[PDB]
């Protein structure tokens, strides 16, 4: 199956989500909205790829 | 022992945008019937095109995944939702 935060993505929130976007410019999760705004980059680059697998 | 903690978020998209490399369970998800009602799924997609740029990009070991995703994408928009799920322009295929 699919990752849970699918649910989030109607078409109802995505409408709200401009908006959202500028009143946060004034893990860390507190709403449904949050999760249509990608992850974080972690610190360690152990995340940064070794190579390339085709 | 073999034992860690359950996944982040990160953790857990860019393990999943990088499935979508692999051809059978793309196609495994486009012949669902239940994640073509709602625009859920499709609207998903789009917002994991995040990794299709730095920093994001660095992390992908199957860059394979991030083309398919591409195509995927503007498969969507122009794609034609059959009534049931059933993506309309592949009735057809096995």
């Amino acid at each position: 199956t699919s990752p849970s935060y699918v649910k989030f993505f109607t078409q109802s929130n995505l409408e709200k989500l401009p908006k959202y976007k500028e009143k946060k410019a004034a893990e860390e999760i507190t709403c449904a909205l949050d999760y249509l705004i990608p992850p974080p980059m972690p610190k360690n680059q152990q995340y940064r790829a070794f190579g390339s697998i085709w | 022992s073999d034992q860690n903690p359950l996944p982040t978020r990160f953790e857990v998209e860019l393990e999943f945008i990088q499935s979508l490399a692999n051809i059978q369970y793309v196609t495994y998800l486009l012949t669902q019937q239940q994640i073509w009602k709602s625009p859920n799924f499709k609207n998903y997609l789009k917002y994991l095109e995040y990794w299709c740029n730095p920093p994001y990009s660095q992390c992908i070991v199957y860059p394979n995944c991030l083309f398919i995703l591409k195509l995927l994408n503007g498969f969507m928009e122009s794609a034609i939702v059959n009534e049931d799920g059933l993506l309309e322009g592949l009735d057809e295929l096995p």
